[PDB]
RNA sequence: UUGACCUCAAAUCAGGUAGGAGUACCCGCUGAACUUAAGCAUAUCAAUAAGCGGAGGAAAAGAAACCAACCGGGAUUGCCUUAGUAACGGCGAGUGAAGCGGCAAAAGCUCAAAUUUGAAAUCUGGUACCUUCGGUGCCCGAGUUGUAAUUUGGAGAGGG
RNA sequence: GUUCUUUGUAAAGUGCCUUCGAAGAGUCGAGUUGUUUGGGAAUGCAGCUCUAAGUGGGUGGUAAAUUCCAUCUAAAGCUAA
RNA sequence: GAUGGGGAAGCUCCGUUUCAAAGGCCUGAUUUUAUGCAGGCCACCAUCGAAAGGGAAUCCGGUUAAGAUUCCGGAACCUGG
């Protein structure tokens, strides 16, 4: 069917045509072995999911009611930060320890600033595989981006 | 914040990195039909700030005219007239490619509202647009009352009666000195300036 | 065609103008419903005056610039040397144009004073409870006449 | 004369049914000595009869049926309103009155003031 | 035609069922200003034209 | 991994689950009575002497039918209303753009004993 | 092998919506010629009639990328006037507005572009219950390629 | 007017100091062609070609270069009489 | 002459197997059983268009004011099950 047809020669032509560096910037993306214990770093900062945020909200009604704590009763988070305007707005405010940029957006034109804006601001990136991956890391569909800002000892 | 980031990369439409993309892209959307709903904006800052938001109700389509004057549908050239409606070739129709692109998808999908439209790409045959629709039987514009406004009937087919973006724009409905004939509408000021005014008591 | 000794006329009556003619009968009717328009949007708004009070400003032009008349509304600048903000004072019946500009001391000063005794002048209720009934008067403009310096 | 409607209504269904199709029997029956007679202004009162039998039995059942369907959304377009459908698709109150929070701050802090102006 | 079809058949008998004369018992009734049937219709004089 | 070996160059549409309409209200709500019962089928009998002589002669009833009405729809119905076992059923319709059934009875009854039995003679 | 994502489909899938009529008035497209010029081709008739698309009780326009040149005015619409004027025009026939002034009515506004980042705080649907133009609980889903709060240039934001 | 819920450890406004202040692109604009206008070296609209900037841009009814000044803030949107 | 598509500002125009993921057919298997899952077969590809073309099967006798290869009596035939 066409669109099977579509999909396949669209990959055809992208490289048939000579790519302005910009693009083939991404396609060197990371080594398996090195995505694999970076993703397995990652996981150990993830994003609470609703039930656990729920019991937490509770845990802090509760402890509102009992001791007035300003909200302080639950330690400091350490998660990974996603979302495109917020790992914008912490490279360009030095925030980020390290950026992962999903290598398959599909406008591409959503992050192909990304390399040249961590390397002026000097935060390190790494063009990884997997928009889904990244998702299922923050436990979303799709991601297209990540960050760890602030890491524990 | 990324979307400024889009938008002035946008303006770099000669630069290899936007011709390239163009140039692919322009295939893309000659393999695919002359109507077909796209998934997401290819532009989403410039869907954002045409009024797009990314919620349940919001429909983009994507859509692809055919380029040039319009040809004056006669019989074989004759007009059978005065010889200053004799043009046949070189007439050109008042409203925008970007106004019979959006027309095209309102009738394609009338349950839907036209929002707004913006250019994606061109070639020499086709000028292609994204049109943003919004669905006013659905909750989440039923509610929300920055959005509700487009559920009142007397909205229906804005884009037919020329009340998007472009259709003011070709109606040429601006303030001041330059648009004195299309102001308050043409016919309307025709009308006005052409009807006699009698008094009970003639002046 | 052209004729005796008679002025050369320009009537334009060469396009289909019988189509296009509005005769007023509806003069008097409409003074009338005008009126009837008037006496209900009062009792709609039973305390308030019916108009908004506006400022006094100086006509444009080198024709009309000896004169002086009323404006479409005060100035925040002059607002807020009376004493009050501007939605406060588009709530308790003050037009506000944000677009204006203070050039001229002696007009800002006036329109100050205006202000003042619109102030001094009006009795303002309590958003709750007991509504002292006052006996509305209907025009503002009537209460706070123009004066030419 | 006929049947009266409201002492047909404290029959139940079964008895509505007999008494119809008794009134159908009589009707067939006037209907053959039409042909005989000249006149029979007797038909109509039949006739008649059998429409107020066939409104009370159409009613109960509709009534019902609406028992059925009460309290819940999605009940069936005949038993939903009619009015027009322009009214139909129109916004209800509540979306009607829907406002944005900043409007409600805005219509909280600065409501239109009831004022008067003598003194 | 002898092969006709329904449609036909049926205007043919709502036009046999006009084709009468005013019932007698019409000209009695008060303030009655019908006075014969002004639509009577016969197959010599005008057609259907079905 | 391995690709699906196919045996055909061409690609058809793949079957999928079609489900039954399970709606969540009725569409009408009261279902309709029978449009077209026994009394709506049989109208009334057709009592010209050209009729009246089929009654002994042919032992053939003659009923002015309803327009919608089959042989079927007559045959039981005259069943039902009668209680006679029938022979045929041959249905015009007449000038008038009513319909006309001859209902030729079995020869165990006899049309003259029936239609007195129902009114007319 | 299994589980995702993206894109594209199919269902008499759950629930909805569009078409047609009317058309005096309204918003657009398209578009003549008779006629006048004592002929006629630009012009005029006319940015009209006919044709097509789309609404409402009104529609449209509307809160300045305005008018002005003054001691400046201050959204839009309509009336009186400007004015048969400035101007256009085989500068022929003919055409032809707008600013100011008086009055009627008067009403203002909101998104995009900002990190919530110490917690997507947002929303459709299904189900159960209830006081049912809806509310609460629960469950999927939408959504980080950005739904809420915060600000709209008259400002406003972050700190003190 | 009379009554019940207290919304709300919430929201809003106002003064002074300081650092800022994001503002819409195949658009604006230009050439040319056609149509239109009272609009005249070009009033608006539309086709094709070229295609911006950020103390910037538009307008200021005679084209162009140079130096100023005035006045607004486009290319997104709602709204009674 | 629809659909898939492609023109057209549009009323609508082209085209009829086309740049389509275009469907139904029999055996059954199962006997919570409904008809999915075992299977396997096939790719035309809407529909309309003849009371003179193609086409399953009825003849004789009698009968009415007016009907008959249609009713009555007798004697047959075809199709579906
Ligand atoms: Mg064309």
């Amino acid at each position: 069917p066409e669109y099977v047809r579509v999909q396949r020669q669209k990959k055809i032509l992208s490289i048939r045509l000579k790519v302005p560096p910009t693009i083939a910037q991404f396609q060197y993306t990371l080594d398996r072995n090195t995505a694999a214990e970076t993703f397995k770093l990652f996981n150990k900062y993830r994003p609470e999911t609703a039930a656990e945020k729920k019991e937490r909200l509770t845990k802090e009604a509760a402890a509102v009611a009992e001791g007035k704590s300003k909200q302080d009763a639950s330690p400091k988070p350490y998660a990974v930060k996603y979302g495109l305007n917020h790992v914008v707005a912490l490279i360009e405010n030095k925030k980020a320890k390290l950026v992962l940029i999903a290598n398959d957006v599909d406008p591409i034109e959503l992050v192909v600033f990304l390399p040249a804006l961590c390397k002026k601001m000097g935060v390190p990136y790494a063009i990884v595989k997997g928009k889904a991956r990244l998702g299922t890391l923050v436990n979303q569909k799709t991601s297209a981006v990540a960050a760890l800002t602030e890491v524990r000892a | 914040g990324a979307y400024k980031y889009l938008e002035e990369l946008q303006r770099k439409k000669q630069s290899d990195v936007l011709r390239f993309l163009q140039r692919v892209r322009v295939w893309e959307y000659r393999q695919k039909n002359v109507i077909h709903r796209a998934a997401r904006p290819t532009r989403p800052d410039k869907a954002r700030r045409l009024g797009y938001k990314a919620k349940q109700g919001f429909v983009i389509y994507r859509v692809r005219v055919r380029r040039g004057n319009r040809k004056r549908p006669v019989p074989k050239g004759a007009t059978y007239g005065k010889p200053t409606n004799q043009g046949v070739n070189e007439l050109k129709y008042q409203r925008s490619l970007r106004a019979t692109a959006e027309e095209r998808v309102g009738r394609r999908a009338a349950n839907l509202r036209v929002l707004n439209s913006y250019w994606v790409n061109q070639d020499s045959t086709y000028k292609y647009f994204e049109v943003i629709l919004v669905d006013p039987q659905h909750k989440a514009i039923r509610r929300d009352a920055r959005y509700n406004w487009i559920c009142d009937p007397v909205h229906k087919h804005r884009e037919a009666r020329g009340l998007t973006a472009t259709g003011k724009k070709s109606r040429g409905i601006n303030k001041g000195h330059k648009f004195n004939n299309t102001k308050a509408g043409r016919r309307k000021t025709w009308k006005r300036q052409n009807t006699l005014s009698l008094w009970r008591y003639r002046k | 065609a052209i004729s005796k000794n008679l002025p050369i006329l320009k009537n334009h009556f060469r396009k289909h103008w019988q189509e296009r003619v509005k005769v007023h009968f509806d003069q008097a009717g409409k003074k009338v419903s005008r009126r009837n328009a008037r006496a209900t949007r009062a009792a709609k708004i039973a305390p308030r005056p019916l108009d908004l009070l506006r400022p006094v400003v100086r006509a444009p032009t080198v024709k009309y610039n000896r004169k002086v008349r009323a404006g479409r509304g005060f100035t925040l600048a002059e607002v807020k040397a009376a004493g009050l903000t501007a939605a406060y004072a588009r709530t308790i019946g003050i037009a506000v144009d944000h677009r204006r500009q203070n050039r001229n001391q002696e007009i800002f000063d006036a329109n100050v004073q205006r202000l003042k005794e619109y102030q001094s002048k009006i009795i303002v209720f309590p958003r709750n409870g007991k509504a002292p009934e006052a006996e509305q008067v209907l025009s503002a403009a009537a209460t706070f006449p123009i004066a030419q310096p | 004369a006929g049947v009266k409607a409201y002492e047909l209504r404290t029959k139940s269904k079964e008895q509505l049914a007999s008494q119809l199709v008794d009134l159908k029997k009589e009707l067939a029956e006037l209907k053959v000595q039409k042909l005989s007679r000249p006149s029979l202004p007797k038909i109509k009162t039949v006739r008649k009869s059998i429409a107020c039998v066939l409104t009370v039995i159409n009613e109960q059942q509709r009534e019902a049926v609406r028992q059925l369907y009460k309290g819940k959304k999605y009940q069936p377009k005949d038993l939903r309103a009619k009015k027009t459908r322009a009214l139909r698709r129109a916004l209800t109150k509540f979306e009607a009155s829907q406002v944005t929070e900043k409007q409600r701050k805005k219509q909280i802090a600065f409501p239109q003031r009831k004022y008067a102006i003598k003194a | 035609a002898a092969q006709k079809s329904f449609r036909i058949k049926q205007k043919m008998a709502k036009a046999k069922k006009q084709n009468r004369p005013l019932p007698q018992w019409i000209r009695l009734r008060t303030n009655n200003t019908i006075r014969y049937n002004a639509k009577r219709r016969n197959w010599r004089r005008t057609k259907m034209n079905i | 991994k391995a690709l699906k070996v196919r045996t055909s160059a061409t690609f058809r549409l793949p079957k999928t689950l079609k489900l039954a309409r399970a709606p969540k209200y009725a569409s009408k709500a009261v279902p309709h009575y029978n449009r077209l019962d026994s009394y709506k089928v049989i109208e009334q009998p057709i009592t010209s002497e050209t009729a009246m002589k089929k009654v002994e002669d042919g032992n053939i009833l003659v009923f002015q039918v309803s327009m919608k009405a089959n042989k079927y729809q007559i045959k039981k119905a005259v069943k039902e209303l009668y209680e006679v076992d029938v022979l045929k059923v041959n249905t015009l319709v007449r000038p008038n753009g009513t319909k006309k059934a001859y209902v030729r009875l079995t020869a165990d009854y006899d049309a003259l004993d029936i239609a007195n039995r129902i009114g007319y003679i």
